[PDB]
């Protein structure tokens, strides 16, 4: 009974390509993070502007391109999971991707595989657009394409193509051939570093011409061998086809093999190679990865063919190729002067962005594994050259650790006023590997910078006026006492002492009018028109009280209690007139809930006299009680338009003519530009339930609006049918638009829980929680600032932080750089927060060359001092104050020692008085080879206040409490009921603490192979094993013992562990190296459980990347024994949570998820059930209690109101109500960090 | 109510009676000695007693070398202590 | 393998219905004639 | 007194550091410093399964009383190797440092086979007078059934769930037992002469047996009747083993000097038929990498085969792995140690190869020049 949600979206770029997929007007860029395919428009200056983003239910492993006949849009070939191919096409009529054909090669692969299949198959596309092969290992599945249908039946063969092919290393289509010809690299005899001295040159290479013979019922391929090569070095792994042949990139050799299958020249790289033109190079470079990313660029017009290779340390290498037999074959390294690739490691894809009709002045998009994806410009290629950074996609690298702490809310009061985000904790994660590793703060809410905190200027609502943009006349009001005051914002205050304001009625609206030459104030029952010197000119008595006022430069719209629409126009000649504006007669018949004057070009195709995208027309927008949005221009000529579908909130909207059941769900609408530098028109809709719906206007066909339902990017803030009524009952929610907050065009939603809508240029708009205090009124302040007044009459001036803040990825991300130019701590891990000292502790993991020493002082025999070595470890512990994010104290550790786990623990010093002190315990393991006995150490540290440097925040120091070197690597640390348990080699030991810092073991247990993770829930423990799952252990105190309570029945290489308690029961969450999430429970009552000694497997949920850490976090109960949830970080950069559910909640969500799978349509023909549950553990757990995917359930909110109501009718009577309730509860499950201490 | 170190020592687990009936284990490690158990029915409250019971194996004064290596033939009938405390190691 | 026509709703997906493999204490009960030496 | 230690702890630390940070498994380079990059054997699959080959000789061990070893077996998590003796004693040997002298006096007659439960919680051992003892991981009596078979117990295997186990003896009869109480279940009546080996399918309910009747028979753990029989051996079939992980394959070696691999997926599809000049004695699949197995010959000559590399010849031959005929092969469940026992009353341990070591495939095991293990060093690679 658990549900899976993505707290963060994946942010490591794994695949990239350029094509005309969505449109043929410009060269698009397709970026695949892990399961999100994003379509970007690379600008002239290298920026990336997102135009369309899609989320798939499976991990995308490859993307291919094929062109369709009589169409400029290339069809997308998607390869996900294991041995899968799905054809994707863009339907510009619906602006959505549809699937043309599916191909499932997994079952056929298993039918002729002697061993287990590789995790991911590899897709290869011919440069002739005639066929595609998807090979997993030793087996190749062929997908031909017609030059009727678009793809004939699929045929797969293992080695029927060539008898020699035994252990395929790489398959590549070859260029310059009238027929599909492939190149195969294979090793009939497998050779590694230990096999090099018995078998020499075991790699073989063959070129086969394929006679693709598609038929109506099947497909046959007759292969003719073009050539054959016998002796090739063992370390070759990559084939890079080129115009004249291919380049075989090995770990140490590059071998050029032409289309006639003859080796021309071989280039040596490192001093790790020996023996036919051999070009020697002493540049110690190594392609130690299985696959080397590279970009091949054909010649222009001219003869300029370039091949750029890549290194795991993000080095770019240039391979020149010239011919008359090819001559002058060599390898060159292009330098990086400003080391802008220092923070980037493990590149994954390279894509050319702009054509430029030449191979000079290139634009490369490169995806990376640790650093952020970079768009690079390479101006002149030579054998001067320079590189530069044009754009960047924020990557939080692999999240390697997670902890909760205090980043904001550190100070109780700021600027003399209470902290706007007081009692708020945040998720802090270590990010990246190596030089670029940093701290990523996953903020639960937007922390606003404070510039002014004046007290008690507002009662109900404020208004800031601007005579010339100079912040004058901050008008306030009192809706309770029916009083209004003027005030002077030019550091004068004390009111204006008389300015002919009303001041004795509730002011409803006041703003500058007529090019700021007039001031119009609409009180409860009167309308006034003052001037800059505030002399009243015109008064219009309103016999009915006003409830809405909207003002543009010529016109002001006023709405009254009976709903009368009154629009007055200022007289441009001498003002003081306020002439009435005629309205369509239908307006009298209809009932209007709210209205506003609007400026858009969405009607520039139905209005007579203009069909230009520019010249947005002034429109009078009104929301009816039937949730219909209607609007008309000044010269309406009684023509009333409407956005069709808003009443049902359809996925797509378009302009039409209005045609004549009041259920006023819609409360406010807004059409305005959102974004940072690329501003796009958006239609934002506020519901009376507090939920926010958004639509995007396509730049082409501007009369249409579309919404993305597959992309789960809009956070849920409310519910339609009065569910989550606590979010709108206390403070009324009003959306205020600000075109310039800090250069961003944002939307502020006031209320008890304020929200802000921020859209980055490379992402969709996101709804973020704003602060941790209620917001009543917000007005523009100065330039690029706002003033916010809370419910306790306090006033604060806010600014949007931008320095190290990213406002995409479903949650604001703060990048904390701990390593500066002075000291580089390299990769950071095992970050913890000291609660009592309000301090953050992290461990650095600087890499060093490894020297293999024996058990004595000498080194082992076979060491070479003239050769590059493998990487070792050297760790430490850093003390970082979150007040300044600076390192106070640092402690170093000896060579080969890696901190495998740190944990600030509550240690019970006294057994009698039960006194506890929060010491820091680090598990240090000496990382050596297998031929030396394991050794390690554990340290216990105290944090004691000291006198700071004559520099603040230096008042804390790390004092060692205990220190001991033990036998066996210390891989984990865990505290059990005041005593800390550490893991030795095949052992776990519990030690107590006395007042004299005396540490003595009290109990022990034996573990099978290796302790990967350990967690404690009271005196219970779970210890993960690298081969045999994990085990459940209980610890007793008076006679100290380690009773073994159970073991997981399924053996797997567990990565991280945590408890999913879920009420009275208890469950364990385990993640394997196969990207699975296993839920097991300690069930000692089931007959087959062997009295609890067998942990029953419940669910196996396949993640899209490897899990690195897991934490226990309290759950936030919006409506309703403490509750806990698991939060885990991923290698791809995403963060996920598992929120345990009750039985009724789980049944409702399960029926909703299955109804969404059956009734609704999935993006690329991907079945979520088979994307998640189709793993090696499928026949192990409960069939009808799988892990729930909130992403699938998130699609429930995106449906039309009628369809949403129908979906809930599958199970339960008022299932819509409770379904929205628990969806909100899951969405706000992590808001427990907003109420700390 | 601490987020950083959530209160986990005292939680209502449904397997507590089982964990007490077998292995004589309780969710509270530091519970007082029963002082009414002899060394099976000596306890007035019975096996479902919150106060800790002690098996006769735990009152011995010398740790078992065979138990340290995990090769003790006698599970609980061993005359040597099956507990890892360095004070009384032979 | 599958050609995608525009008529159904849930048939534009990858099929997923693995038969529940009945497994007793002795193992998984399977067809016992498929082991014929032929 | 620094001994020789082979512990997979630090390699696992390195593997999980690489796995958690998303770093790839760097290709091992022929140098000593890259031994730290040699991942634990469970981390290697596919093409780099060749790194899991047990080509290196690392330790020769023999007890004080040089009896004959009828069988050897590793503890289920690979902490200790259980060596049976002719006198009926369990001689334990620590895997980290291959040193111990723990005689146990398990049986009265000669212990001919031991088998550990799949859940690592039980052990069953048979002896030369048909007595089966069910053991605990701490080596205590849990059940001692007498005369479960008439003659000496030859082989026995656990089920997938470990509630059942089949046994075979010098008789022509196989039996099934309910492991909870050792109750005598149905008897696999059949065969004509002296069943020599038995095995249980890792996942499915399927019993494979070998007898002197020149027949390999597939049985039924539930119906108890012979569901199929293989007639492809011209002499007594010495041993049969399923592939431990997936079970898609089944080996069998006969006295006609032929080893045959049958793919059970397609109607007993034969995949290999390798005929040697010397008799095959015992076989053992690799515990991690499928399609890899080792054959032991009557003149030593350990032969490692690979289904995906060669279907006619072994990919590695250690022609003099033992002085006399090899009788027992045991793989460490972790996969980093290979243990071999022969009739020369000695136990030899094999580990994976190092990037560079001077001996390589040239040693008193690969050639004939005395014998030694060099139990005085602090490393694995020995100079010259």
């Amino acid at each position: 009974m658990n549900v899976y949600d993505d707290v963060l979206d994946a942010t490591v770029v794994s695949h990239s390509l350029a094509t005309h997929f969505t449109t043929s007007d410009y060269e698009e860029l397709l970026v695949v993070r892990t399961n999100i395919l994003s379509v970007y428009r690379p600008t002239r200056d290298g920026k990336l502007y997102l135009t369309d983003e899609f989320k798939f239910h499976g991990l995308i492993t490859d993307i291919g391109l094929i062109p369709q006949k009589d169409s400029p849009l290339s069809c997308l070939l998607l390869c996900t999971g294991v041995a899968k191919i799905s054809i994707l096409k863009f339907n510009t009529l619906t602006n959505s991707i549809d699937t043309l054909s599916l191909h499932y090669y997994e079952g056929k692969f298993k039918g002729k595989s002697l061993v287990e299949l590789a995790k991911i198959s590899t897709l290869r596309m011919d440069p002739g657009s005639s066929c595609a092969l998807l090979f997993n290992n030793d087996i190749i599945a062929f997908l031909p394409f017609h030059v009727k249908f678009t793809a004939p039946s699929v045929v797969l063969v293992a080695s029927e193509l060539y008898e020699g092919a035994k252990n395929i290393i790489d398959i590549q289509f070859l260029k310059n051939f009238t027929k599909p010809t492939i190149a195969l690299l294979y090793q009939p005899k497998l050779v590694w570093a230990g096999n090099t001295t018995i078998s020499k040159l075991p790699t073989q290479y063959v070129i086969l011409t394929l006679n693709i013979q598609p038929a109506e019922s099947a497909t046959k391929i007759e292969s003719t061998t073009i050539a054959f090569v016998k002796e090739l070095p063992w370390d070759l792994h990559t084939i890079v086809p080129v115009s004249n042949g291919a380049i075989i990139v090995g770990t140490n050799e590059l071998a050029f093999l032409d289309n006639t299958g003859v080796l021309q020249s071989t280039v040596l790289l490192n001093s790790f190679a020996d023996k036919k033109i051999i070009n020697n190079s002493s540049l110690e470079i190594m392609f130690r990865e299985k696959n080397t990313t590279s970009i091949w660029i054909p010649s222009s017009k001219n003869n300029d063919e370039t091949l750029l290779l890549m290194d795991l340390k993000s080095n770019i290498y240039y391979i020149q190729m010239e011919a008359e037999l090819l001559i002058k074959f060599d390898i060159f390294k292009l330098p990086i002067v400003n080391d802008l690739l220092k923070e980037n490691s493990n590149p994954k894809c390279i894509t050319r962005l702009n054509a430029t009709n030449s191979n000079k002045n290139m634009d490369l998009f490169i995806g990376f594994g640790s650093g952020n994806a970079l768009v690079l410009r390479l101006n002149n290629l030579k054998s001067p050259f320079d590189i530069e950074l044009l754009s960047s996609l924020r990557n939080v690298g692999p999240i390697t650790s997670l902890t909760v702490g205090k980043v904001s809310s550190i100070d109780d009061v700021v600027k003399g006023l209470p902290n706007p985000n007081k009692n708020e904790y945040s998720l802090v994660a270590t990010s990246g590997n190596g030089s670029g590793s940093h701290l990523t703060v996953i903020q639960t809410s937007v922390q606003p910078e404070i510039e002014l905190a004046l007290k008690f200027i507002s009662i109900t609502q404020i208004w800031n006026l601007k005579i010339k943009g100079r912040d004058r006349y901050l008008i306030t009001t009192d809706s309770t006492k029916s009083r209004s005051d003027i005030y002077e914002s030019d550091n004068n205050f004390k009111l204006h002492k008389g300015g002919r304001l009303r001041r004795d009625a509730t002011t409803v609206y006041i703003s500058m009018f007529g090019e700021e030459k007039r001031i119009i104030q609409v009180t409860t029952n009167h309308l006034y028109l003052y001037d800059t010197h505030f002399r009243r000119l015109t008064t219009i008595k309103f016999d009915y009280e006003v409830i809405h006022v909207s003002v543009m430069d010529p016109y002001i719209l006023v709405t009254v209690s009976r709903g009368d629409i009154k629009i007055f126009e200022l007289e441009e000649k001498n003002k003081r007139k306020l002439l009435k504006v005629d309205l369509p007669e239908i307006l009298n018949e209809m009932v209007i809930t709210s209205g506003l004057i609007l400026k858009s070009n969405m009607c520039n195709e139905f209005l007579i006299g203009l069909s230009k995208s520019q010249e947005e027309q002034l429109l009078f927008t009104f929301v009816t009680a039937d949730n219909q949005i209607i609007f008309f221009t000044k010269d309406h000529n009684d023509r009333i338009f409407q956005l069709n579908g808003v009443d049902q909130l359809n996925e797509s909207l378009y302009i039409s003519t209005y045609q004549l059941v009041p259920d006023p769900s819609i409360k406010q609408v807004m059409i305005n530009k959102l974004g940072h530098d690329n501003k796009e028109e958006y239609l934002t809709i506020l519901t009376f339930g507090g939920e926010i719906y958004q639509y995007r206007k396509l730049p082409q066909r501007r009369s249409r609006f579309y919404r993305n339902v597959t992309r789960n990017d809009l956070a849920i803030t409310g519910a339609p049918d009065n569910a989550y009524a606590k979010g709108v009952s206390s403070i009324e929610r009003i959306m205020h638009y600000f075109p310039d907050y800090n250069g961003y065009s944002v939307i502020f939603v006031t209320g008890s829980v304020p929200y802000i809508l921020i859209k980055e240029d490379d992402s969709t708009p996101k709804i973020f929680k704003f602060g941790n205090i209620p917001l009543v009124s917000v007005t523009p302040w100065s330039e690029r600032s706002v003033m916010c007044v809370d419910d306790i009459k306090n006033a604060r001036v806010y600014t949007l932080t931008t320095d190290n803040m990213y406002y995409g990825n479903k949650l604001p991300l703060k990048q904390i750089k701990i390593s500066n130019v002075l000291d580089d701590y390299k990769t950071l891990q095992k970050l913890v927060y000291h609660e009592r000292a309000q301090l953050f502790l992290v461990s650095y993991c600087k890499r060093v060359p490894y020297e293999a020493l024996g058990e004595d002082g000498e080194k082992v025999i076979g060491y070479d001092e003239n050769v590059p070595h493998a990487e070792g470890f050297q760790s430490g512990i850093l003390l970082i104050n979150p007040k300044s994010w600076k390192v106070i104290d640092k402690i170093d550790f000896p060579k080969n020692s890696v901190v495998n786990e740190m944990r600030s623990s509550m240690i019970q010093i006294n057994s009698k008085t039960k006194r506890k002190r929060e010491y820091i315990i680090a598990g240090v393991a000496n990382a050596t080879t297998e031929d030396t006995p394991p050794t390690g150490a554990f340290h216990i540290y105290d944090v004691i206040e000291v006198v700071p440097e004559p520099k603040p925040d230096t008042n804390y120091k790390l004092k060692e409490i205990f220190q001991e070197e033990v036998s066996g690597t210390v891989s984990t640390v865990c505290e059990v009921s005041g005593r800390f348990m550490i893991s030795q080699s095949q052992k776990v030991l519990v030690r107590d603490i006395q007042e004299d810092n005396s540490v003595i073991p009290v109990a022990f247990l034996d573990i099978p192979v290796f302790v990967t993770d350990s967690k404690s829930f009271g005196n219970l423990l779970i210890i993960g094993d690298a081969m045999q799952g994990f085990q459940f252990i209980g610890f007793d105190a008076e006679p100290y013992r380690m009773i073994s309570l159970g073991r997981s029945m399924s053996k797997f290489q567990t990565m991280s562990l945590e408890f999913l308690v879920n009420g009275g029961d208890m469950y364990f969450a385990a993640t394997d190296a196969d990207r699975n999430v296993h839920v097991l429970k300690y069930a000692p009552d089931e007959p087959n459980s062997l009295s609890g000694q067998r942990l029953v497997h419940c669910s196996s949920f396949t993640l899209h990347s490897t899990n690195s850490c897991m934490m226990l976090l309290p759950r936030n109960e919006e409506f309703g024994v403490p509750s806990f949830q698991n939060v885990g970080g991923q290698v791809d950069g995403s963060v996920f949570k598992i929120v345990p559910l009750s039985e009724e909640k789980y049944r409702r969500l399960y029926v909703i998820q299955q109804q969404i799978i059956d009734r609704e349509l999935q993006l690329g023909g991907l079945n979520p059930r088979m994307e998640r549950l189709a793993n090696d553990f499928y026949q192990m757990g409960h069939s009808m209690r799988p892990m729930l995917d909130f992403n699938v359930i998130r699609r429930f909110c995106g449906l039309a109101i009628d369809r949403r109501k129908s979906i809930a009718q599958k199970a339960g009577r008022h299932a819509h109500f409770e379904a929205w309730r628990d969806i909100i509860n899951i969405e706000f499950s992590m808001r427990s960090l907003c109420q700390g201490k | 109510m601490s987020l950083i170190h959530p209160d986990t020592a005292k939680y209502p687990f449904k397997f507590e009676p089982f964990l007490r009936q077998e292995y004589s284990f309780s969710l509270d490690p530091d519970r007082p000695i029963c002082e009414f158990y002899n060394s099976p029915k000596s306890c007035p409250r019975g096996p479902l007693c919150p106060k800790k019971h002690v098996l006769p194996i735990f009152q011995n004064k010398i740790v078992c070398r065979h138990w340290l290596r995990g090769l003790c033939k006698k599970n609980d009938q061993c005359e040597y202590l099956h507990e890892y405390n360095l004070r009384k190691m032979p | 393998i599958i050609i995608q026509p525009s008529a159904a709703s849930k048939h534009k997906m990858f099929p997923f219905n693995p038969a529940k493999i009945k497994k007793d204490d002795y193992g998984t009960v399977v067809d016992f004639t498929m082991f014929l030496p032929d | 007194t620094q001994r020789r230690s082979v512990d997979v702890s630090s390699p696992y630390i390195n593997l999980y550091y690489n796995r958690r940070h998303g770093l790839p498994n760097l290709v091992v380079e022929p140098e000593t410093s890259y031994t730290i990059d040699i991942m634990p054997p469970n981390a290697y699959r596919g093409r780099d399964r060749v790194i899991n080959l047990p080509s290196k000789f690392t330790h020769l061990s023999s007890n004080k009383v040089k009896h004959v070893i009828p069988a050897i077996q590793w503890t289920p998590e690979g902490r200790r190797l259980v060596v049976a003796t002719y006198s009926g004693e369990f001689s334990l040997w620590n895997a980290s440092s291959f040193t111990f002298e723990t005689l146990m006096q398990a049986h009265d007659s000669a212990v001919t086979t031991m088998k550990y439960s799949h859940d690592s919680d039980w052990m069953i051992s048979g002896d030369a007078d048909g007595m089966i003892k069910i053991w605990q991981p701490n080596f205590s009596m849990v059940k001692e059934i007498d005369a479960a078979h008439t003659e000496s117990i030859r082989d026995m295997a656990f089920s997938s769930n470990d509630s059942k186990f089949v046994t075979c003896s010098d008789d022509n009869i196989l039996k099934i037992w309910n492991f909870s109480n050792g109750k005598q279940e149905r008897v696999l009546s059949g065969h004509h002469w002296d069943v020599k080996s038995c095995d249980w399918h890792p996942e499915m309910g399927l019993i494979a047996s070998a007898s002197k009747d020149n027949l390999v028979k597939l049985w039924d753990p539930r119906s108890g009747n012979c569901i199929s029989s293989i007639l492809k051996f011209k002499h007594t079939v010495l041993k049969t083993r399923f592939q431990p992980t997936k079970g898609n394959l089944l080996m069998a070696i006969s006295k006609d000097k032929s080893c045959r691999v049958f793919d059970i997926r397609y109607s007993m599809k034969e995949l290999m038929c390798v005929r040697d000049e010397t008799d095959y004695m015992t076989l053992e699949w690799h515990p991690i990498n499928e399609s890899m197995f080792t054959l032991a010959c009557y003149d030593g000559s350990l032969k490692h085969f690979d289904l995906l590399q060669n279907l006619n010849e072994p990919i590695l031959t250690i022609p003099y792995a033992h002085d006399k005929c090899i009788t027992s092969l045991s793989y460490n469940p972790v996969g980093h140690i290979f243990a071999t026992a022969a009739k020369d009353r000695t136990i030899r341990f094999w580990t994976r190869a190092r990037p560079i070591d001077p001996n390589a495939y040239d040693d008193p095991t690969y050639n004939n020049k005395k014998i030694n293990g060099w139990f005085f060093g602090i490393n694995n690679d020995i100079n010259a």
